[PDB]
């Protein structure tokens, strides 16, 4: 956690992590229902979970970011629009973002 | 794809298709893959061209409702 700690030379250094919501945008040009050009751009918030960050920082690594999530929001954002028509965006965008 | 936009469809099938091709190889490939859709000029004019289209045709339902409004103010 936070705070002052103390290490042992044997073990090393811990990983230190950006454990606070930090955000990331996503503007994706893609495709609809009725096949049009959506402009679309998706602001998240991200923190990694603590009791996971030894589990990340082998599979993934010390950057959680630029690794996994583009993929992750590029994709779901195409999939979702996918699903809903130019006009849908907006009309259903309440659904839309759910 | 080209018109069939079953994005769906085609993140399970090469998710699954290259999944095992990878393994043919001895690699692990278990992703999301971002899957692109770019095409060609002419099919864009076409597909955008729909909606304008439709757009103008109600439009011009409304220039007929003003075309009445002005024969009226004529008469």
């Amino acid at each position: 956690g936070e705070g002052t700690h103390f290490l042992i030379p044997w073990v090393q250094k811990p990983i230190i992590f950006d454990c606070r919501s930090r955000p990331r945008n996503v503007p994706v040009i893609t495709g609809s229902k009725d096949l049009q050009n959506v402009n679309i751009t998706l602001r998240i918030l991200f923190r990694p979970v603590a009791s996971q960050l030894p589990r990340i920082f082998t599979s993934i690594g010390e950057d959680y970011d630029e690794r996994v999530l583009p993929s992750i929001t590029t994709e779901i954002l195409k999939s979702v629009v996918a699903r809903f028509d130019a006009g849908e965006l907006i009309t259903q965008r309440e659904l839309v973002s759910r | 794809s080209q018109l069939i936009t079953q994005r769906a469809q085609v993140s399970l099938l090469i998710r699954r298709e290259l999944t095992e091709r990878a393994k043919d190889f001895s690699l692990i490939l278990d992703d999301v893959a971002i899957t692109e859709l770019s095409f060609s000029r002419e099919y864009t004019a076409a597909v955008e061209a729909k909606q304008v289209a439709q757009q103008e045709a109600q439009r011009a339902q409304f220039l007929v409702e003003k075309a009445k409004q002005e024969q009226r103010q004529k008469i």
